[PDB]
């Protein structure tokens, strides 16, 4: 019986790497909760300089 | 006299180190900026319990 519950232990750690290696490839993640002129960008960041900075 | 020279000059001094800081200019925080290109300043967010 020792043996033959060895035996089934090991098996069942084998479905478990197996099912862990398929979900770990497949990396599941949640779903996710416009473009610039650099120009008018500047102005504002420079603009913002004085007034973020000590 | 002579000492209210001294501490003009001392005045003087300090108000041209003020006209100073109000001279140079910094380099900009585009990060701030671009965040509020979007509306936001994710960085307080982010941050803040």
């Amino acid at each position: 019986i020792s043996s033959l519950l060895k035996q089934d232990k090991e098996l069942d750690l084998q479905i478990q790497d197996c099912m862990r290696e398929m979900t770990s490839i497949y990396d599941t993640h949640l779903p996710k909760t416009q473009k610039v002129n650099a120009e008018t960008l500047l102005d504002y960041g420079r603009k913002l300089s004085k007034f973020s900075s000590a | 006299g002579q000492k209210f020279c001294f501490q003009n000059l001392v005045h003087v001094l300090q108000d041209i180190r003020y006209q100073l800081s109000f001279a140079r200019l910094r380099n900009s925080d585009l990060v701030t900026a671009l965040d509020i290109l979007s509306t936001g300043t994710s960085l307080r967010l982010a941050n803040a319990p």
